[PDB]
RNA sequence: UGUAACGGGGCUAAACCAUGCACCGAAGCUGCGGCAGCGACGCUUAUGCGUUGUUGGGUAGGGGAGCGUUCUGUAAGCCUGCGAAGGUGUGCUGUGAGGCAUGCUGGAGGUAUCAGAAGUGCGAAUGCUGACAUAAGUAACGAUAAAGCGGGUGAAAAGCCC
RNA sequence: CCCGGCGAGGGGAGUGAAAAAGAACCUGAAACCGUGUACGUACAAGCAGUGGGAGCACGCUUAGGCGUGUGACUGCGUACC
């Protein structure tokens, strides 16, 4: 538990190195009204595949 | 190009606003918005906000057309550690630290 | 700290 | 002045062709570790690899004086639990003829990146064909 | 140092280090080992080597010519101006006026004025003689110093 | 072309028109100096030695600098035994140039 | 009178942290490690000129005799020839001749193996 | 714990004996140039030597000679709002502690030479004070009585209201 | 005036010699954390240096060596009290 020596800067950055975000960077266009949403996910006002699925 | 947009004293650790900074280096404006919409990170609406005041500057300002417009240097920097007391086991004491963040955001057009 | 505790004893090794 | 130092790119090396059949192993095997060093050349430098590549065919026909084909043991440890291999000659030469050649040779040659680096112009064969020919090859008698 | 002889912490059983009060000169809020005293700084001398080097330094104001003996000097009234033009006519401008007869009229019209300062014969020190530009004294003056240093 | 000599206990094989460094001597700034100290003259018909000062070759050189060289800092120190020592020291030189290689 | 020693420090420190510029970690930046880096480093010069030396005067000894077995002669037998021809010539400037134009030096192996036989 | 009682590769001489010639091999010696100390010396003289000999690894310790900071006298003198200190780099310079000049910030102070007094030079004392790393975005988010849906306020509601 | 929540915070404008003087405020060192440029590093073992040293990118006068940074490789070197 109790460390010998601290590691390095360098250590830390090698540690984080695979500690960086993915973005999807995948976002789609709507067929009727044409705003950027995620795969499989409705948009901010419900439109997804054309059809008002929410109907609110 | 000119008329940065800084943010002092940002409520969260410099490290995780980081690692949300690093998506956005030299995309475009539009797509940086269209990252940081969908990027589920309180840092990434935080950051967001200055992202739409460094838009709104950029088109107040100066040299506008944000279609023609780049994020070039994002960079957040730590700040102030605000001091804490948190009451632990035997009796002794640990003090947390409340991180801030400085998060400056440099647009250009060209 | 104000009150700094008495420490865990040790291993007997008497 | 300051002395010569020879560059990786000036280097002009040679290919060569060095026959092992009936030759003693460690004499054999010594003059080629001087000529992968390059100690021949009198623009050697001690970190620059200009050394010279040398085709050995035969392999297998290199004999040894006295009792060493049934008694030098080459030692090699795995890594593991403890178990030890070991290998003869004469079990070396009919399984893997090119390894006696390789091991004398690596086992004269520094150790570390250039070490390394000239003994990759080594070029060992077991047979008395080689398919280096396009470079042509000069004999070099020993 | 006000505050007590207390210890801060154990002697034994602490992470920390040895710990005896916190007057101790390692510490804060408190200071310095060894602090200084109102002591005396004035140093013994001779009345021989005293006589002997104000002799030594009135023999060098002689070789260096600039110990002008003149005869009587006083000044009309009380006015500095009348002492400046009077030192202005003798070219006079960093002097020490040393005379043999302090009188008022001229002790007091000679305190505004930075480079020139009235001395007593008999009260003499050799940082005046050496300091200032010019010695010029007054034949009383001389009598009386030559009287004094013997 | 190129020549070998002695100058300050050294060997120096020197072209002729290049500035050499080499070691103070006792020769003003605008002074030239010769050289009977030549150990090898070399043509396409090599001279090479039996004996030293071959027949009558000589250097003549022109002196163009006196300069001090770069400063070296020797530091000594034992290790736990509570001693240090540091010293800087320059090298002076003279910077010459060769004006003939004669035969 | 109390005197700071706030502006000498500064200027040690700094003109330790000048000569430890370059070095990898904590050897450039902390203090402490900085001295000591320039301690070392200053052991390390001590030794390597002479060492340098050494090493030059080796290298000079292996083209010497890297180019004398290219002309057919052994190491010793080519200097004991120099020897008894009272060459004066050191190892540095015969070994630059070696390495550059071949034709003097072999003019030099066949005097040496002429003042040999 | 693995060859593991030539360093290793390896060697029937690349082992040993007797002999010889060379080479390698220290910071030892010599050659060049420079600094410091000691006693004599040609005779120069409050001063370097045409020269000569010799010394110069060093703890505890002794002796000698210097550098840097504050303040005082010198000094109501000098520089200075066309730019002082502190900070920050570069380039010279002394055997050395350091000094000199200058690019940038800064904004009104610093001090030549010679003497004096030190709270006079930090790497350590499980040294103290303040700040920031490290472990590390790791444990944990504090009784395993339990939340699910809709509407409302709001920039945002699992925790606010019904 | 604009973004942002009739927030916090920021950017223009203006006051001001100066806002590289914004109430966290004269000057703002180091430790620590980055951003932008140059070089090296994903087959290579160790007080991470020193000496040699190829290559690369920047600048000077020259019509070529230096100034400075990285420094592959290489001999030696197992921190301070």
């Amino acid at each position: 538990a109790v460390q010998q020596n601290k590691p390095t800067r360098s250590k830390r950055g090698m540690r984080r190195s695979h500690d960086a975000l993915t973005a999807v960077t995948s976002l789609s266009v709507d067929k009727t009204s044409g705003e950027k949403h995620l795969r499989h996910h409705i948009t901010a006002d419900g439109y997804y595949r054309g059809r008002k699925v929410i109907a609110k | 190009m000119e008329t940065i947009a800084k943010h002092r004293h940002a409520r969260s650790s410099a490290q995780k606003v980081r690692l949300v900074a690093d998506l956005i280096r030299g995309k475009k404006v539009s797509q940086a918005l269209d990252i940081l919409t969908y990027t589920n990170k309180k840092a990434a609406v935080l950051v967001k906000k200055v992202l739409e005041s460094a838009i709104a500057n950029a088109e107040h300002n100066d040299g506008a057309d944000i279609d023609d417009l780049k994020v070039t240097k994002i960079f957040v920097d730590e700040g102030p550690s605000m001091k804490r007391i948190m009451p632990r086991a035997k009796g002794r004491a640990d003090r947390i630290l409340k991180r801030t963040s400085h998060i400056t955001v440099v647009v250009s057009d060209r | 700290p104000v009150y700094i505790p008495r420490p865990r004893p040790p291993h007997p090794r008497l | 002045m300051k002395t010569f130092t020879a560059k990786p790119e000036t280097v002009k090396r040679d290919w060569y062709v060095v026959d092992a059949t009936g030759k003693t192993l460690g004499r054999l095997a010594t003059e080629l570790a001087r000529r992968l060093r390059g100690k021949h050349k009198a623009e050697y430098t001690p970190h620059v690899d200009t050394g010279d590549y040398i085709i050995v065919l035969n392999a297998d026909k290199v004999a040894v004086t006295g009792n060493k084909r049934t008694d030098k043991v080459y030692y090699h440890h795995t890594g593991h639990i403890g178990g030890i291999k070991q290998a003869t000659f004469e079990e070396m030469i009919a399984r893997r003829p090119e390894r006696v050649i390789e091991i004398a040779v690596k086992g004269m040659l520094p150790k570390g990146p250039l070490g390394r680096a000239m003994f990759r112009k080594l070029k060992v064969y077991a047979g008395n064909e080689h398919n280096h020919a396009a470079q042509q090859p000069q004999v070099l008698d020993i | 140092v006000t505050g007590s002889g207390k210890k801060p912490w154990r002697q034994k059983g602490t992470g920390r280090a040895r710990s005896g009060s916190i007057k101790s000169p390692i510490w804060r809020s408190g200071g310095v080992t060894f602090a200084a005293r109102p002591q005396d700084h004035s140093q013994k001398v001779n009345k021989k080597m005293y006589r002997g080097a104000l002799k030594s330094i009135l023999s060098e104001l002689v070789r260096q010519d600039r110990l002008i003996v003149v005869e009587k000097f006083s000044v009309e009234a009380p006015k500095t101006k009348l002492l400046a033009q009077k030192l202005k006519d003798m070219a006079l401008e960093d002097v020490l006026i040393i005379t043999g007869e302090l009188d008022e009229n001229l002790f007091l019209a000679a305190r505004n004025l930075h480079k020139v300062d009235v001395r007593d014969a008999t009260g003499i020190d050799p940082v005046s003689l050496i300091a200032f530009d010019k010695v010029v004294m007054t034949a009383d003056a001389v009598k009386q110093v030559e009287e004094m240093l013997a | 072309m190129y020549a070998v000599f002695q100058s300050g206990g050294k060997q120096h094989r020197v072209s002729e028109g290049q500035t050499v460094r080499l070691e103070k001597l006792d020769i003003a700034t605008g002074e030239t100096v010769e050289f009977a100290e030549v150990l090898m003259i070399a043509n396409g018909e090599e001279v090479k030695i039996g004996v030293p000062f071959v027949d009558g070759g000589v250097i003549k050189a022109e002196v163009v600098a006196h300069g001090r060289g770069e400063k070296v800092k020797i530091v000594k120190f034992r290790r736990r035994k509570h001693y240090r020592k540091q010293q800087g020291h320059r090298q002076w030189f003279t910077d010459v140039k060769i004006t003939g290689i004669s035969a | 009178a109390r005197v700071k020693r706030g502006v000498i420090a500064r200027a040690r420190h700094k003109k330790i942290l000048k000569q430890a510029k370059g070095y990898y970690g904590a050897r450039s930046r902390v203090y402490r490690v900085a001295f000591q880096a320039v301690i070392k480093a200053g052991q390390y010069a001590y030794r390597d000129r002479r060492q340098r030396k050494r090493q030059f005067r080796q290298l000079w000894i292996a083209r010497i005799n890297a180019a004398a077995r290219q002309n057919g002669i052994s190491y010793s037998k080519f200097i004991n020839g120099l020897k008894k021809a009272s060459v004066e010539i050191d190892r540095k400037i015969l070994a630059d001749i070696a390495v550059f134009d071949k034709v003097a030096f072999t003019a030099l192996v066949e005097k040496a193996k002429a003042a040999l036989a």
